[PDB]
DNA sequence: CCGATCCCCTGGAGAATCCCGGTGCCGAGGCCGCTCAATTGGTCGTAGACAGCTCTAGCACCGCTTAAACGCACGTACGCGCTGTCCCCCGCGTTTTAACCGCCAAGGGGATTACTCCCTAGTCTCCAGGCACGTGTCAGATATATACATCCTGTTCCAGTG
DNA sequence: CACTGGAACAGGATGTATATATCTGACACGTGCCTGGAGACTAGGGAGTAATCCCCTTGGCGGTTAAAACGCGGGGGACAGCGCGTACGTGCGTTTAAGCGGTGCTAGAGCTGTCTACGACCAATTGAGCGGCCTCGGCACCGGGATTCTCCAGGGGATCGG
């Protein structure tokens, strides 16, 4: 039975950042757990906001507010910039 | 050890004038959210009516952009040394203006 | 009527809601109180 | 606060740009203090400027200094948390390349 | 010679009174002005419902009371009866807020 | 604007800090406790107010509500009862 | 005969007494055996506090009975 | 027409489609918008890139070519913002930062 | 001069109801001018000598502590 | 036929129907069972009854007939298990339990 | 517009327990918030259990396990007893 | 019955843990105090894990159950899945 | 022979530079089984589960020891004693 | 055998706090209308409970090697009274200042209603992205020798006293 | 001229970082395939927009005190120095059991087929619960005794010197 994980994507990012560096299995599992935890936190915050304002949709505005709520300071600023640029690039195509 | 270089000020001019006034950097002040430098009077006059950068339109601050401006002494010294006689001219204008209204 | 304290079994009157001797709060019907003030 | 214009600063006139075709002659030490890295004691390359104190360093120099420890400014001892407290300086890069190609 | 109480008696009396009471201790108008001061940085021309500032005052008072209790425990452990900034700093560091 | 509100953090008076300490069970107070307490209170209020303002701005409103303040406190782990 | 006394610390003590013995003698014996001041001791059986000058027989205490001892500082 | 992946459409590396499906099936809300997965994928990619870059720098300092949990722990704990984000998280086989209280140092 | 007569002067300076305390004599010697920092052992052995010889007796304390008074 | 409430069926005071509706529209799961709302209502009713009994005892200890947040805080902080359940919650106008460190008292 | 609350039910329970005591508005708000908090905690735990076990239904067994995880000691024991009794009465009735 | 298994947590092991923590000097009762603390912590975590596996209709405790228990208690652990 | 303190500092450096576990596997496993024996009879355990339990326990103990060291140092001493641990747990909120 | 110096005991003046009885006021509790959501009754689709089978990973046991734990002797340095100095909070009286309360007035925006349109769920067909599996090669752990940094004690020199 | 101590230095033992050889198991890449993601297309409801009402927030004015601020005298607690003795670190020799590698067995986790009962969805209906109104009694505030708790002066009592 197939069990999915973010291994290939994390490896692609690692090759993008450091061309000649590898990663071991324990660190791979650690990164997978980290990604899952951050995903669940952001999704929970967005769902809470959507229920909170009497709405039934989770949109980019809700995700942006959740990210700003969670990430501290410069991390939140850069994440917001990346999200907005990605959304503009995707919708202008 | 590098040598002594003779180069066009015209080739260097592009990175030395404040876009708000069109003249060379005088008492330079930089916004840090995009690292953009202008004249202090120019930028403070701009910030009283708008909250976005003159070039890339990035918001300097949510409420009080006056908190996000820093004096660029290094840039001011560099432009002073690049432009010949600029500091003497400015000093002369300061004394001339101050010699009439004490 | 009277009730018996769990801590010291004293026959305490109904009108009181603090035990006369050991000074421990009376408990609820289901859950009775437990060891309080471990020091004598 | 600390930004109110002075009496002269209210109406100072702009300085005209020199369109004359004259050359500037510069010794290799004229802008030494302005173009020398405080860490490697050499010229800048991929300039990183701090957000709080506007101090310029080499990217590798400052990254190694911050990673080693003492997360403060090597020049004015002001603290900086991580890489996000610095920004690249294309203006400085272009000016340096022009002055000393 | 008038009447004078030795040091500590009035402190204990005030402790008993203020532990038996439940009212707020900080003044409404200064707390409101401080709240507007802090909120002025993020947005401009905000408005505040009265219940909002009441809730903020309640939370602040509870937090300060708990911090002072932990400070007293630290000072007692250090074999003293006077609370100190060192005690406050140790309590906060161990709690994990700094 | 209405006013550049400034120098209002000293609203908490020394007697007020002393009353809070007395409720907490403190007998003897040094001289620097006041400044330390003012700093701590300022940090706490800054965090909570930032959270509440973020909620209000996401709501597209202009008045901070007790509901938003309660939600911010719950987000920070400081659940509060009595205001809905 | 032998009777028992139970304390708040989970400690159970035994005493050798007679039905004709008084409460004063019993608190004298606990003084002798454990050092606890008689003034701070309160005895409980059948939900009732024992009186100072009464006897064990007046309360119908039988052999191997267990009293409850409470200590309150004076 | 030839199929083009949404991740390539948005210029990302992470699985926008998988994120969108997980948002569907997680019982987060009745409906999920189209622009929501892109934002979340971009944020996750940015955080992963930052932590991986710091870990790689640490590993290169330690004269090794493979990232290990020790390098991950060093990278996380040496950065204030990441440490605040992961304050309550324990990393297996991570160890602790070298730190000795100054007064224990013999004068 | 050797510390003997300076100690006599220190003990004779006050001669109050109780004896002079160790900190008090250190303060007096420091005010008069002397390196009491590096002469703690010297002053301790001097105290031992002048409590052995019976010139000055110890009031309440033990060893070098407490107060001293002249005979 | 005459309608009989599920609360009357289960001998409970709480709104089993309202709990069922909240569970359905609470976005907790795709579907809900039948006895789950009854069980949740029974647990809530038991907790409420315990809290109210303790609060009423505390209130009558002060020769008054109205429950106040002071009495609520007294009961909650005096019950060990209830305090453990409610450790991280603040109660408005609740006050503080009176206690004095022994060293601070004269002896 | 309508604003639902638990005031009448809590008042009924108070009349079952202490027949001569009343409750103020602030205490009413306190009790309402307490009920809401407990309800949301138990519901979240049950939803998490169902997601972990690859199930799509919230049932009495899930509620029981969530109560056992949440409530400490004797509270959990008596809550489980009360819930089982209510469920069996509802089913047999 | 398994007995005297807490004595398997040895004084040298406690010393090594304290050394990693940065402790230079240890008293004589720290060992017993540490044993008690560890027993309480393990009791809580094991109770949560056992509740999870009992609900799952299984008879072997798994790392997923342990990780879920730690997450519930506020001690999230990375590296073993989830 | 060395003066007291030197070996202590050396061991501190050595154990802070390494990441391996410091508690014996078989004793920890027996302790875990005995503790779990009271809750359910005839249980089974996975090796990964036991290792996860050990990792969590060691991390918690190290954090508590750092806190107790800070408390003891604040008490103007260099020796840790049980009251330091008790105060650290009291402030943390575990007691 | 009396001064006088410190130590333990008691009474009474003085301030704080509890207990009782009066008075007034506002919000807690009970009643009336209505309306919207919980009940009852039916149909339909699939979620999961049950039974069967497979194979894997957990448990139990053996023997050997050697690293780690235990017990003991010995010295030393650190914790714990004990004393003494001094300085800094505490309690209180007098001046001052701004918070509270009551009252008014303006208008901003929060909350509600009606309309509409385009955005996302649902369904079908098609295909390539990623996952399980297999395999080769070098990153890295271990073993061994070596040079450098730390640490400790014995001796030596220069400055005090008798 | 003959004692002491306190600062300074040098060699030996120890530990740790540095330089090579090895051999091996885990990582990185290639392959087949199948299930999940992408492309088209329809329908209906959620959210955006415009208009309106009136609830509540902001701002200003005057008195009345209650609290805050300032200065003074003094006692008690924080801090520094000193001595002692006991617990703790260090090193050695002996005992214990953990870790390794291998075997054997089987209880139970995991996957698959089926079929039935349980829950969602829809209509008609009616009664519980929410909003509005009002009124009377518990509680807040007042004042006067009565009671409890502090604090200091006067007074016996043991003891050194004379
Ligand atoms: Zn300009
Ligand atoms: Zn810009
Ligand atoms: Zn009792
Ligand atoms: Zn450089
Ligand atoms: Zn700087």
């Amino acid at each position: 039975t197939r069990k999915e994980s973010y291994a290939i994507y994390v490896y692609k990012v690692l090759k993008q950042v450091h061309p000649d560096t590898g990663i071991s299995s324990k660190a791979m599992s650690i990164m997978n757990s980290f990604v899952n935890d951050v995903f669940e936190r952001i999704a929970g915050e967005a769902s809470r906001l959507a229920h909170y304002n009497k709405r039934s949709t989770i949109t980019s505005r809700e995700i942006q507010t959740a990210v700003r709520l969670l990430l501290p300071g410069e991390l939140a600023k850069h994440a917001v910039s990346e999200g907005t640029k990605a959304v503009t690039k995707y919708t202008s195509a | 050890m590098h040598r002594t270089t003779r180069i066009k000020i015209t080739e260097l001019n592009p990175h030395l004038m404040c876009v708000l006034c069109g003249g060379y950097f005088i008492d330079a002040t930089t916004i840090i959210e995009c690292l953009h430098s202008f004249c202090k009077t120019c930028i403070v006059r701009y910030l009283e009516t708008s909250k976005y950068c003159p070039i890339c339109d990035v918001q300097v601050h949510k409420t009080r952009p006056l908190l996000n401006i820093r004096s660029d002494k290094t840039l001011q010294d560099i432009v002073y040394k690049l432009v010949p006689g600029l500091f003497k001219n400015e000093m002369k204008r300061r004394r001339d203006f101050y010699a009439a209204h004490p | 009527g009277f009730w018996d304290c769990s801590v010291c079994t004293f026959r305490n009157s109904a009108e009181a809601f603090k035990c006369s001797i050991c000074d421990v709060r009376k408990g609820t019907s289901t859950r009775k109180p437990r060891i309080n003030s471990q020091l004598v | 606060k600390t930004w109110e214009l002075s009496l002269y600063e209210l109406q100072r006139t702009p300085q005209e740009a020199i369109t004359d075709g004259l050359e500037i002659v510069v010794s290799p030490r004229s802008l030494h203090s302005e173009l020398m890295c405080p860490i490697c004691l050499d010229m800048l390359k991929n300039t990183m400027t701090t957000k709080e104190c506007l101090h310029r360093f080499c990217a590798d120099c400052i990254i190694t200094a911050l990673r080693s420890g003492n997360k403060e400014c090597p020049t004015c001892r002001k603290k900086l948390v991580s890489k996000r407290s610095l920004r690249p300086d294309p203006n400085f890069d272009a000016l340096i390349s022009k002055i000393y190609p | 010679k008038p009447h004078r109480y030795r040091p500590g008696t009035v402190a204990l009396r005030e402790i008993r009174r203020y532990q038996k009471s439940t009212e707020l201790l900080i003044r409404k108008l200064p707390f409101q002005r401080l709240v507007r001061e802090i909120a002025q940085d993020f947005k401009t021309d905000l408005r505040f419902q009265s219940s909002a500032v009441m809730a903020l005052q309640e939370a602040s008072e509870a937090y300060l009371v708990a911090l002072f209790e932990d400070t007293n425990l630290c000072a007692i452990h250090a074999k003293r009866v006077t609370i100190m900034p060192k005690d406050i700093q140790l309590a906060r560091r161990i709690r994990g807020e700094r | 604007h209405r006013k550049v509100l400034r120098d209002n953090i000293q609203g908490i008076t020394k007697p007020a800090i002393r009353r809070l300490a007395r409720r907490g069970g403190v007998k003897r107070i040094s001289g620097l406790i006041y400044e330390e307490t003012r700093g701590v209170l300022k940090v706490f209020l800054e965090n909570v107010i930032r959270d509440a303002v973020t909620y209000t701005e996401h709501a597209k409103r202009k008045t901070v509500t007790a509901m938003d303040v309660v939600y911010a406190l719950k987000r920070q782990g400081r659940t509060l009862y009595g205001f809905g | 005969m032998q009777i028992f006394v139970k304390t708040l610390t989970g400690k159970t003590i035994t005493l050798e007494v007679e039905p004709s013995d008084t409460i004063e003698n019993v608190k004298a014996k606990i003084q002798d055996k454990e050092g606890i001041p008689p003034d701070q001791q309160r005895l409980i059986f059948a939900g009732k506090q024992l009186e100072d000058g009464r006897t064990l027989s007046d309360y119908n205490i039988q052999k191997e009975s267990t009293l409850h001892l409470v200590l309150r500082l004076r | 027409a030839k199929a083009k992946t949404r991740s390539s459409r948005a210029g990302l590396q992470f699985p926008v489609g998988r994120v969108h499906r997980l948002l569907r099936k997680g019982n987060y809300a009745e409906r999920v918008g189209a622009g929501a997965p892109v934002y979340l994928a971009a944020v996750l990619e940015y955080l992963t890139a930052e932590i991986l870059e710091l870990a790689g720098n640490a590993a290169r300092d330690n004269k090794k070519t493979r990232i290990i949990p020790r390098h991950l722990q060093l990278a996380v704990r040496n950065d204030e913002e990441l440490n605040k984000l992961l304050g309550r998280v324990t990393i297996a086989q991570g160890g602790v930062l070298p730190n000795i209280q100054s007064v224990l140092l013999p004068c | 001069p050797p510390v003997s007569e300076l100690i006599t002067k220190a003990v004779a300076a006050s001669k109050e109801r109780s004896g002079v305390s160790l900190a008090a004599l250190k303060k007096a010697l420091a005010a008069a001018g002397y390196d009491v920092e590096k002469n703690n052992s010297r002053i301790k052995l001097g105290l031992k000598s002048l409590v052995s010889k019976g010139t000055l007796v110890q009031t309440k304390g033990t060893g070098a502590s407490g107060s001293f008074k002249l005979n």
